[PDB]
């Protein structure tokens, strides 16, 4: 009461604040050390607990003196302050040995200073209002991991526990794969067996002996860590002919799918949320800012022209003099030559400061050290003579001039650094290349590019609470993992660099898990130190909950800044120019209107110069649902010989021939044997080749004896050359594998040959035009992070064979080698890592492989430990340089991923319809519309006879009690179904196959009841009821097989056990927000075919490129080309495609095949593979990503308008629901129906479409009555179409209510916009 | 850092060449 007034002053938040920050602080100094070994600091640190526990309740208390208790205990915040206030004290108190789960609460401290800073509140709850729809969304994940995790319950359980056992000595595999007993798994090489039991492949965790450990083991082959681990696995456990059946759909539906639809819901609440008048008032503020500066800048240049007239004409006839200088400084530097020049310069500075690689001359670094101060004067020069010109307050009025004042001042920092310490270099004289941006002036995408920026700037508050709070939570997160694995990770030979030790390893770890590389095998690590798989499985949720709440969250900040800031800069852009257009129009209405004494030709002027500038109008369907809901919103605030080859080309059964003919080389294409080229199948494909370029070439001179020409010239041509190099020795081998890799060109004959695929890549062309320009501007970025990394860590990656030795003239001779516990002699030799930032090429290489996230913590290991230019590493030596990374991470894969993702989201422009002319009144309306238009009323068809026998089924079986019984058979089928496990007990097992027994009888037995209820060709009219007549014979067959007799040897019947299965879909239909959801994003699927046909034209034709090229690489193991992972065959060349494509080591193996491998033996060749895969994988990871984020975005616009409902006037989705209220009384068809169902119709369906409460009635009482209604014909009449019709009508765009008179003429512009639909609405209209 | 063929753990990163695929280097 009295202290609350006289306590609240702000400097008592601000020490509150201030001791929450030193308990972080002193949380973050703590160190764990395993076994009970404790660090003196640790125990003086512990000392301060009670001084941080009494300032809490003294802040606690002081609050229940002032707010009461059951309001101080209102607010959710409180309730956290009072339960850490609570738990650290009973720690304090409490003694007992039960304290570590009351020990673990500290780490929510931090989380107190969220609820000191109102703003870091309102921006979470900002953040958490985006992840309301998607837990829809994870509901269907879960749906999917489940469905996945029983179908490997059912083929991979217990498989990963035999292995190869040398003679039953002490249990020790020679192996860390499955094996097969004598099968087409993976045999035992040499004399060991295929013994009974080993644990497992990682530790014993990833496998499927119960429902838990498939769970856990899908979940982690959806995030696509590993998954190819698991897949290589059940193919050398069972076989390779159809795992991947399994494995390629859970990537495709639960991480492609799921991706999609996570990235669409996100995109639809960002488009609702801009729209909103809190925002929409604010971007409206700021485009005014702008618009206001854009005037005061041409008011200041008329301002100084003037000015330098006056001072002209007073001088012509001290401070005079200096005044005229100042005036000429001040428009030498804004000319145009000024301009270049320092361009020019900037250019210059950049090349020369790019040209840095390790082992240059000496002359270079002197010419280098030398220009480095000539360009530094040059600047400060240039920087101090634009300051004296423009002035002080108008030189750092410009945004850019700040970013080179404040360069040019880090640049005299380090060149005075580097003089008095020389050594490392901080790498800040390479950002001048950012004011090369200023080429982007000249053109004419200026507007844009620094729209962007503009709204960037405008938003320094939000993005840094925003990026202050996933740092919060980065935070809390290593605090937790410290209490719980903190010193527990040396239960093996060594702690891993992935540890919770100290804080910053902690928060490195929790980083790099965010990252999501490698978070598998910490999850493995760190439940091995909980102990086991047997009770350590509780800690995995540790990493669930990082990766699930971290994967999405990250997610939510990135893209949604993006998909801000983004949109903002579009619409500001659009602005400028129709405030300016429609301004010059009425400039040229004044010309004409100020001259009256002679005929105006002005007024003409603009008449013809209307029409050159509306041309483009795009309006993206960003655009145009963006118009659509700020129309809503303001509705809502108001209401409140060469002739006869003519012939042969323009024959119109011409084309298919040439297409079969390229289909047909294609497929020879594809079979094919890169490394038995001495085959009599090779020598069939050589022949079939010389006729199918026999062909080509015979389809090329008649097409050209009367730009995707050449194409086929150099395709045709290519053959040719090889056809007459074949003819003789092996003459320039190199030249004939690449006019054999050149055949390649085949399948892209078809891009102009098909009308829909020359569509799709245009459409594709024209996505990356729309983003050409942000591209530009992150090479630009990445080059100038490669130099900076060129700086750092040039020369510095190179080691001995040996760790002993650190300088290349100590690394020589012979060293004693402790492995597989023999020593044995091994040659000290100099090496360099594989990844290196020797040179800005290396560099880009290597941080595109890190953009990635493949292998990015080993050269974070590579570049901590790096020492010196001729030095080897030395461990942990630069732990700082991890900033670097991390500042990466938040840069390219982080923020310019995602805008990319916006931009291509918010420019995506609409190809359906390719114009905007066809009602200009309706977006929904027609699509609502149609759905009323197109399906008739159609009825559950009720016995017409209801004796005393099929109407007793038919009531039985549609009895609500009768699908009670039913879902609750589904549940608990379901259950049974997920409860076998590995080792069951035998009466276990016999128990849960009667269990199915009994389930498959009660489902055959509702299968055939419905027959007798409903009828024979009644029941399979819907495609619901074949499905569960088809799954309950399946379930039949495979009863029969398992109880009587099985195949002894025969093919194999093992997949009817996928048919009981195939019942949890039966459960999908309750959910009718997730059914609506998944039949839109799949319909949207199906209608973009050709899409498909693009992406997987390009997986072919990289297919075949690497089979050519890569083919014939020794299948040699222990590197990345094996026998799991090759080019030999098509089936197995797509298959390394899909694992580069969702990234598992691509980079490895593109390593893996580089110009010097040990070739194949059956192979012809000694000197196989290429450095042609640096391109080959680059490009493909390029391709691929764009190509899918080309997809998906053609996907999530196809169902924008569902995406952003704003439900209040949903008509689309309601009529499915009249539809099924209205089925219950029409028995069928009949024409037309009586007058007094219809009274109790308007109630039986959903009142917030015609009759919200008692009041809304009076409408829908206006609606039957006041105007013409059908009641002129027969009184028993339908009013379907006249009353859903009515309220789809009145709903939305409403003018017949005020006139009530001008009927003829709205029926007249809807019977004109539809007027094909051969006649059959005219009876529904009356 | 730890030659081909030779036993590693993948927490480690300490492989010369290559990553610790299935317990090796
Ligand atoms: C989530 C975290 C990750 C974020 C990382 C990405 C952050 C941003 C990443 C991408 C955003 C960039 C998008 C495109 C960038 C440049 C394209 C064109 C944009 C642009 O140039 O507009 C600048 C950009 O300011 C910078 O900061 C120059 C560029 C520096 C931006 C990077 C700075 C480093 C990061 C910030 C560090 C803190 C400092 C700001 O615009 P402005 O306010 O200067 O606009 C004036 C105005 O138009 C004047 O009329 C014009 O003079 P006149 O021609 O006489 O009219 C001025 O030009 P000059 O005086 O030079 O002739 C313009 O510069
Ligand atoms: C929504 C987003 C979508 C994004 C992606 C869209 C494009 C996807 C493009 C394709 C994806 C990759 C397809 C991967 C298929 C790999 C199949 C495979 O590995 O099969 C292995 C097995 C044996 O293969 P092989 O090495 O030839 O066997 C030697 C002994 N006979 O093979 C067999 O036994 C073959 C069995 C029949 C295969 C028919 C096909
Ligand atoms: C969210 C929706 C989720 C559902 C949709 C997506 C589901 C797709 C995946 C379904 C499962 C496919 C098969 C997975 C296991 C692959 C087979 C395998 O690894 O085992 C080989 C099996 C027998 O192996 P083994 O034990 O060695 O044989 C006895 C030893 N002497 O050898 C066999 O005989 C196995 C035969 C495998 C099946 C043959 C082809 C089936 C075609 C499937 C079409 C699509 C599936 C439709 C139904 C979906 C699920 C209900
Ligand atoms: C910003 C714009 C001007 C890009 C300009 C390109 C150069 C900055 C790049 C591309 C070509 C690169 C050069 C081409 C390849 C190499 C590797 C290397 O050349 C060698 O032959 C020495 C290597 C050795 O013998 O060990 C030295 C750097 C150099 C020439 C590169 C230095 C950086 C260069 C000059
Ligand atoms: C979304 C963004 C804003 C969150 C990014 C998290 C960073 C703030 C964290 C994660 C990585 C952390 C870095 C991880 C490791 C280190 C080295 C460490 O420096 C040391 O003191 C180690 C020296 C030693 O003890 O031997 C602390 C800084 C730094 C780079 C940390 C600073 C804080 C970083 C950059
Ligand atoms: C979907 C279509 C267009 C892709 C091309 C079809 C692929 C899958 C077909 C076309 C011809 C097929 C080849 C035909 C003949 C053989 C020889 C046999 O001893 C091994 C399999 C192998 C090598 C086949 C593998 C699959 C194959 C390459
Ligand atoms: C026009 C395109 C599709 C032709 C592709 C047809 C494929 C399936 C045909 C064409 C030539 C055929 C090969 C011709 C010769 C031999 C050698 C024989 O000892 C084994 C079969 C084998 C290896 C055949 C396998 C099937 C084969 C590869
Ligand atoms: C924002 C972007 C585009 C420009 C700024 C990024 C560059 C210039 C900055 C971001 C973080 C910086 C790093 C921060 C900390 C260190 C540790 C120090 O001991 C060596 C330099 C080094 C490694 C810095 C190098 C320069 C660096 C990488
Ligand atoms: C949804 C829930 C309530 C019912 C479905 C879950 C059932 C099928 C799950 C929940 C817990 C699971 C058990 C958890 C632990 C063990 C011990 C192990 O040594 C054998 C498997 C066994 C016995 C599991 C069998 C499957 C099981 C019983
Ligand atoms: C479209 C363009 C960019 C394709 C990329 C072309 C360059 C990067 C490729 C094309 C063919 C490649 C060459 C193919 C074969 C060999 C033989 C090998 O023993 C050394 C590398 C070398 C000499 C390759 C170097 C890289 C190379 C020249
Ligand atoms: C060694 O292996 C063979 C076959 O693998 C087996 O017959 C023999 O019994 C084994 N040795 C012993 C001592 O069991
Ligand atoms: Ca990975």
């Amino acid at each position: 009461k009295y202290a609350k007034r006289i306590t609240e002053w702000p400097p008592f938040e601000y020490m509150i604040l201030a001791t929450i920050i030193a308990n972080c602080i002193v949380l973050a100094l703590e160190q764990h050390l395993p076994d009970g070994d404790k660090t003196p600091m640790s125990e003086r640190l512990d000392d301060t607990e009670p001084y941080f526990i009494g300032i809490f309740c003294f802040e606690a208390g002081i609050k229940i003196i002032a707010l009461g208790f059951v309001s101080y205990l209102r607010n959710g915040w409180n309730v956290m302050d009072f339960v850490v206030v609570l738990t650290g004290i009973l720690a304090t108190a409490g003694t007992d040995f039960d304290l570590r789960t009351l020990r673990a609460v500290r780490v929510l401290r931090p989380l107190k200073l969220v609820s000191g800073i109102p703003s870091l509140q309102v921006v979470l709850k900002s953040i958490m209002k985006a992840m309301v729809p998607l837990l829809q969304i994870g509901l269907l994940l879960f749906f999917a991991i489940l469905m996945f995790a029983i179908i490997g319950l059912e083929f991979y359980m217990g498989k990963f526990h035999k292995a190869c056992f040398p003679n039953s000595t002490d249990a020790e595999p020679v192996g860390d794969f499955p094996c097969g007993k004598e099968a087409p798994a993976r045999l035992c090489e040499g004399d060991t067996e295929c013994r009974e039991y080993w644990p497992g492949p990682n530790f014993g965790i990833t496998n499927f002996d119960n429902i838990l450990f498939a769970i856990l083991t899908v979940f982690q082959c959806i995030t696509m860590e590993g998954w190819t681990d698991i897949l290589y696995n059940t193919n050398d456990a069972a076989g390779n002919t159809w795992n991947w059946l399994y494995f390629i759909p859970l990537i495709i539906i639960g991480s492609f799918f799921m991706l999609n639809l996570v990235l669409g819901v996100l995109s639809g609440e960002f488009a609702k949320e801009r729209e909103r008048v809190e925002n929409r008032r604010a971007f409206l503020k700021l485009r005014r800012q702008q618009q206001i500066e854009r005037e005061l800048n041409g008011y200041l240049e008329w301002i100084f022209k003037a000015e330098e007239v006056m001072l002209a004409e007073e001088d012509r006839n001290f401070r005079r003099k200096e005044k005229m200088f100042r005036f000429f400084i001040r428009r030498m530097v804004k000319a145009q030559s000024f301009y270049w020049v320092v361009l020019c310069v900037v250019a210059l500075n950049t090349l020369c400061v790019a040209m840095v690689h390790y082992n240059q001359p000496r002359r270079l670094t002197t010419t280098l050290y030398f220009a480095e101060f000539v360009f530094l004067g040059l600047f400060l020069t240039e920087m101090s003579l634009k300051m004296y010109g423009l002035g002080p307050r108008s030189y750092f009025r410009s945004s850019f001039n700040c970013f080179d004042f404040g360069v040019i001042v880090g640049s005299v920092f380090e060149v005075v650094w580097a003089a008095i310490k020389p050594g490392s270099s901080f790498g800040i004289s390479v950002l001048r290349a950012l004011r090369l941006l200023r080429i982007f002036k000249v053109t004419k995408y200026w507007s844009s590019l620094r729209n962007l920026v503009v709204s960037l700037l405008n938003s320094m508050k939000s993005i840094i609470s925003l990026l202050f709070l996933l740092f919060l939570f980065i935070v809390v997160f290593a605090l937790l993992g410290m209490q719980l694995f903190g010193g527990q990770f040396n239960f093996q030979d060594e702690t891993p660099t992935t540890n919770f030790d100290t804080f910053p390893a902690a928060i490195l770890t929790v980083f790099q898990i965010l990252t999501g590389e490698d978070w598998n095998a910490v999850m493995y690590h760190g439940i091995e130190s909980q102990g086991g798989v047997s009770k350590g499985m509780f800690s995995s949720f540790y990493f669930i909950v990082l990766t699930l709440f971290g994967n999405y969250t990250l997610l939510n900040v990135f893209l949604a800044i993006a998909v801000d800031n983004l949109a903002n800069a579009q619409e500001l852009t659009k602005d400028e120019e129709e405030m300016e257009e429609a301004a010059n129009q009425k400039l040229a209405l004044q010309k004409a209107k100020e001259v009256a004494e002679v005929s105006p030709m002005s007024a003409a002027n603009i008449s013809i110069a209307a029409r050159q500038q509306n041309s483009a109008k795009a309006r993206s369907v960003w655009e145009q649902r963006a118009s659509q809901l700020r129309l809503q919103n303001l509705r809502a605030s108001c209401e409140a010989l060469r002739r006869f080859c003519h012939y042969i080309v323009t024959m119109r059964y011409f084309e298919v021939v040439i297409l079969v003919v390229i289909a047909l080389s294609s497929i020879a294409l594809a079979a094919e044997d890169p490394v038995r080229t001495d085959s009599p199948r090779n020598n069939a494909l050589k022949y079939l080749d010389y006729i199918f370029t026999g062909v080509f070439t015979f389809e090329m001179v008649i097409k050209m004896i009367d730009l995707w020409n050449i194409l086929d010239f150099i395709v045709v041509s290519g053959a040719l050359v090889a056809f007459a190099f074949s003819g003789s020795k092996g003459k320039d081998i190199n030249t004939i594998k690449s006019l054999r890799v050149l055949r390649v060109l085949r399948p892209l004959k078809t891009i102009k040959r098909l009308p829909k695929l020359k569509a799709v890549f245009d459409c594709v062309v024209n996505s990356l035009k729309n983003v050409l320009n942000i591209l530009i501007v992150y090479m630009l970025f990445m080059f100038i992070f490669a130099v900076i990394a060129v700086q750092l860590f040039k020369g510095k990656f190179f080691y001995c064979t040996d760790e002993s030795k650190e300088l290349e003239r100590d690394c020589r001779g012979q060293y004693l080698d402790y492995e597989k516990e023999e020593v044995e002699a091994q040659p000290r030799q100099w090496k360099k890592y594989d990844f290196h930032y020797d040179n800005v090429l290396w560099a880009l290489l290597t941080l595109f492989t890190v953009s990635t996230g493949e292998g990015w913590p080993m050269v974070l290991k590579h570049s901590v430990d790096a020492t010196y230019e001729e030095q080897g590493p030395s461990p942990g030596y630069r732990m700082e340089l991890s900033i670097f990374y991390v500042v990466y991470f938040v840069v390219f894969p982080f923020f310019f991923v995602n805008i990319f993702v916006a931009l291509i989201i918010i420019t995506f422009q609409e190809q359906g319809d390719k114009v905007m002319s066809e009602c200009s009144l309706e977006k929904n309306e027609r699509a609502c519309i149609d759905f009323a238009i197109s399906a008739k009323p159609l009825t559950r068809y009720m016995p017409q006879n209801r004796q005393s026998f099929q109407y007793k089924t038919w009531t039985f079986v549609v009895s609500p009690p009768f699908e009670y019984f039913i879902m609750a058979m589904i549940a608990l089928n379901t259950v049974v179904l997920m409860m076998k496990f590995y080792d069951a007990p035998y009466e276990y097992e016999l128990m849960l196959k009667c269990l199915n027994i009994v389930f498959t009888s009660m489902f055959s037995m509702e299968c055939v009841l419905k027959i007798i209820a409903f009828g024979v060709l009644n029941y399979f009219r819907d495609a619901w009821n074949v499905f569960d007549f088809v799954t309950v014979l399946g379930s039949i067959t495979d009863i029969l097989v398992t109880e009587i007799a099985e195949t002894n040897n025969f093919i194999n019947l093992s997949f009817l056990r996928l048919f009981r299965a195939a019942r949890l879909i039966k459960l999908l239909r309750q959910g009718y927000t997730i059914r609506i959801l998944l039949w839109t994003f799949v319909q949207s699927f199906k209608a973009l075919p050709y899409v498909c046909l693009l992406i997987a034209m390009l997986f072919f034709i990289y297919a075949i490129i690497g089979m050519q090229v890569f083919g014939n690489i020794a299948l040699d193991d222990d590197t990345s080309i094996n026998r799991h992972n090759n080019f030999r065959t098509f089936l197995q060349a797509l298959m390394l495609l899909f694992r580069s494509a969702t990234g598992e080591a691509w980079h490895e193996i593109m390593l893996s095949c580089l110009s010097n491998q040990a070739c194949d033996e059956q192979a012809n060749a000694t000197e196989c593979g290429s450095d042609f895969a640096y391109f080959y994988f680059v490009s493909f990871i390029f391709l691929c990503s764009f190509l899918m984020l080309n997809l998906f975005v053609a996907v999530i616009m196809d169902n924008f308008e569902y995406l952003t409902r704003d439900s209040s006037i949903l008509g689309p989705h309601h009529l499915d629901e009249f539809i099924r209220v209205w089925a219950e009384y029409d028995p069928a068809a009949c024409g037309r129906i009586s007058y007094n169902d219809m009274f109790e119709m308007l109630k039986h369906m959903s009142p917030p479409l015609g009759l919200g409460k008692k009041c809304p009635a009076r409408v829908a009482y206006k609606r039957l009555v006041r105007m013409n209604m059908p009641i002129s014909n027969e009184d028993m009449t339908v009013h379907f179409t006249s009353t859903l019709m009515a309220l789809i009508r009145t709903a939305l765009e409403i003018k017949l209510a005020p006139a009530g008179t001008k009927q003829h003429q709205c029926d007249a512009e809807l019977r004109k916009e539809i007027s094909v639909v051969w006649a059959n609405l005219p009876q529904k209209t009356l | 850092c730890k030659g081909k063929g030779a036993k590693c753990s993948r927490l480690m990163y300490d492989c010369c060449t290559g990553s610790c695929r299935s317990g090796k280097c």
